[PDB]
RNA sequence: CUUUUGAUGUUAGGGUAUUGGCCUAACAUGGCUAUGACGGGUAACGGGGAAUUAGAGUUCGAUUCCGGAGAGGGAGCCUGAGAAAUAGCUACCACAUCUAAGGAAGGCAGCAGGCGCGUAAAUUACCCAAUUCUAAAGAAGAGAGGUAGUGACAAGAAAUAACAAUGCAAGGUUUGUAUUGGAAUGGUGGGAAUUUAAAACCUUCCCAGAGUAACAAUUGGAGGGCAAGUCUGGUGCCAGCAGCCGCGGUAAUUCCAGCUCCAAUAGCGUAUAUUAAAAUUGUUGCAGUUAAAACGCUCGUAGUUGAAU
């Protein structure tokens, strides 16, 4: 609980709907924050009524704890969120799980289509 | 394709191996500075050795040539900054006169020793290793760590060490504590 | 004078007389000349395999007195028999009289080493497991 | 000649085993160790 | 040497996307060469570069980029803006697969993987998330590419204790070193936080968690060169070692051991090559009475060198 977010580069982007931002979490001695109660932060400090607009990544902790760097995303609204963000963040996230088990055997697959009229 | 991250050799060998003289030198550095091989030196000389290279090849071009008075300003410089030369000698002449001991002194375990905070050279150097000690903010568990005179007087025990206050928090002293609480109860 | 010419246009010269010339050095010749890949076993290589002809002793050289252990080793390679000299205390009964040894140069470049006569070569392995290993034998003990 | 002969010498020495000895000192230790006995005290 | 077979040129053409003996015809007799033509060799793709150098240099450069070339071997085409394409086609040669024997298809110097060759080299892995390309161009594909796996190729950082008591030691009270004993901590094991396309590592926190801290450092040496034993047994010109000189013929400081020591140390040996050491290829920078080396002598073309003004 006794952890500060100082908010570095932070960028808005109107060509998106998001505001980007590098993000250190100062949380001395008691080392790691989880990325809820961050986003959570977030949204206090930026009016921000709901929280999955707010997209975190790339968390690394630092040698040493006591700091730990990011990579702060918050879009306009959640419809913004699922126009452009990568899948695999959105699933990361929660807003969606597509768990197709498409694999690299759909190459085989492909491949041994010579002469269609296949559903087969 | 292969990466593009290249690589470098920090350090080079003797030449000839068993010279007498400079064994005993080595040996002694290595006493004195709490050093774990000839490696260690051998690398603190590939470092000295450079920038006096660098010193020469200035000297051998003449003062208000523009490449002497930039690039031996900015080694200058970065020698103050080490923590190599200081107030008086910051001519250029003066960075030949470098030695090993210069580089030596600022070696983190060094300053450690100097500082309090061990009282020895080994202690010191396990202390930084056993992730004690921090330079400004961050904690730092290499002990070869050259302290640039900038922070070097903010170098003590770290927030999260054991004395420097954030609990025993050992196998030791934590296991002391609860055989004690077992015995009470 | 010089012998050599010091012209400022002279460089021709002074090119080709080394060029000529750097062939009477011996080591220079050795490496350039084409009869290297030629005239050698191993064929410009570290190591070369060879299966074993013959267990076979070699007197060594007048002065010293002994009776050297080699093998004398037939390159899968390249058809060659070569001698291999054994080194060990008691490591020539380690190999088989047929085993694929795996052998070495002595330390000499092709030159000949030490007490023995023309024997340049210097077996290191024996059915994969290591001379060295053998003679120490606290280390490993000969597979087959 | 004899072949006969090959690890003489070697199978006649009697096998006297290693011994029990206190772990020696790796790295800085040993050099400080070492550093003991040939300056600080002895100088 | 090149020239019937275009070698060199001129003219006219043909051809090309265009120039051109590029090809044809006609006509000249040229062209290159001791400043090495033409052959031969290269264990030769070129270059950017690499190693090693005080400075010169010497060697290397298959290999991150650029260029060239090739897709078993030659040759030939079609398509197309671009191919003389090879996961296009035709043919032959050389390999080789299926076949009901009629035929048919095939080309890993793409990625993995396998046999062979060999001294000599990793997974038939996961993904398009990043970097890019292609498309009817966010939305699909991509063994391009990336991520892991194997990996002591190299490269970097770095544990294997530290500290304090007495006991013992030496020094002019302090350093050093045998008993104890509380502190420190990675490693290792398990959870999370994070990381990531998904995992795994990294780091991060929390539980576990060293005293013979068995969580056990090796490698190669100890005559010299060369740092370190004329320590103990064994062998006895044998076995062996020894890059070199040498050691061994019953005191071996050299063999085989054990102990002790020394070096470098998570590395350390051996081999082959290469650079330096090599002013032992010498431009800097060698030597030539006698050590290797002044042509028997002079003339002489190229070559190099050339008074002053
Ligand atoms: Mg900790
Ligand atoms: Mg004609
Ligand atoms: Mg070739
Ligand atoms: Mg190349
Ligand atoms: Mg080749
Ligand atoms: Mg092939
Ligand atoms: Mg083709
Ligand atoms: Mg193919
Ligand atoms: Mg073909
Ligand atoms: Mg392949
Ligand atoms: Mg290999
Ligand atoms: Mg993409
Ligand atoms: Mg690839
Ligand atoms: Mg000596
Ligand atoms: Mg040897
Ligand atoms: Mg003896
Ligand atoms: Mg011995
Ligand atoms: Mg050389
Ligand atoms: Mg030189
Ligand atoms: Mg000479
Ligand atoms: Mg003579
Ligand atoms: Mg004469
Ligand atoms: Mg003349
Ligand atoms: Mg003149």
């Amino acid at each position: 609980d006794q952890f500060t977010i100082r908010v570095k580069k932070y960028m808005s982007n109107p060509l998106l709907r998001r505001k980007q931002f590098a993000l250190e979490i100062l949380h001395p001695n008691k080392g790691s924050v989880a990325k809820k109660e961050v986003k959570e932060r977030l949204a206090k400090m930026y009016k921000l009524n709901n929280v999955n607009t707010i997209v975190l990544f790339g968390f690394k902790t630092l040698f040493g704890g006591g700091r730990t760097k990011g990579f702060g995303l918050i879009y306009k609204n959640v419809d913004a969120v699922k126009k452009f963000e990568k899948k695999y963040r959105l699933v990361r996230e929660g807003l969606i799980d597509k768990e197709t088990k498409a694999g690299r055997r759909a190459s085989k697959e492909l491949k041994n289509r010579r002469k269609k009229v296949r559903g087969t | 394709p292969k990466s593009y991250r290249n690589y470098s050799k920090t350090a080079r060998n003797p030449k000839r191996p068993f010279e007498k003289e400079r064994l005993d030198q080595e040996l002694k550095l290595i006493g004195e500075y709490g050093l774990k091989n000839k490696r260690e030196i051998w690398r603190v000389q590939y470092l000295l050795a450079k920038i006096r290279s660098a010193a020469r090849y200035l000297l051998t071009l003449d003062e208000k040539s523009s490449k002497r008075i930039f690039q031996g300003e900015a080694l200058l410089r970065r020698m103050v900054r080490q923590g190599l030369l200081g107030e008086n000698e910051e001519k250029l002449d003066y960075v030949l006169g470098l030695t090993l001991p210069k580089l030596l002194e600022r070696r983190l375990q060094t300053k450690v020793f100097k500082l309090g905070l061990a009282k020895s050279v080994h202690h010191a150097r396990v202390l930084i290793r056993q992730r004690h000690i921090r330079v400004g903010k961050q904690m730092v568990d290499i002990p070869s760590f050259l302290v640039r005179v900038d922070s070097e007087k903010h170098i003590d025990f770290a927030t999260t060490s054991p004395f420097g206050g954030a609990r025993p928090g050992r196998v030791k002293r934590k296991s002391l504590k609860k055989q004690k609480e077992k015995t009470e109860a | 004078g010089s012998g050599k010419p010091s012209g400022l246009r002279a460089a021709r010269k002074l090119r080709i007389r080394r060029r000529t010339q750097r062939w009477a050095d011996k080591s220079y010749k050795k490496s350039h000349l084409g009869t290297r890949w030629k005239s050698n076993p191993f064929r410009g290589s570290s190591h070369a395999k060879g299966i074993v002809v013959e267990k076979v002793a070699i007197e060594a050289k007048q002065p010293n007195s002994a009776y050297r252990k080699c093998v004398r080793v037939q390159l899968i390679k390249n058809g060659k028999k070569i001698t291999a000299f054994v080194p060990g205390d008691g490591c020539l009964n380690f190999i088989d009289e047929n085993d694929e040894v795996l052998v070495s140069g002595f330390g000499r470049s092709g030159h000949s080493v030490g007490d023995l006569p023309g024997v340049k070569f210097k077996v290191v392995k024996v059915a994969r497991v290591s001379l060295l290993a053998l003679f120490k034998e606290k280390k490993e003990k000969p597979r087959s | 000649g004899s072949l006969a002969r090959a690890g003489k010498v070697k199978n006649q020495t009697p096998k006297v085993p290693k011994l029990d000895k206190k772990k020696r000192l790796t790295g800085r230790a040993k050099k400080r160790q070492l550093y003991n006995r040939r300056f600080s005290d002895n100088g």
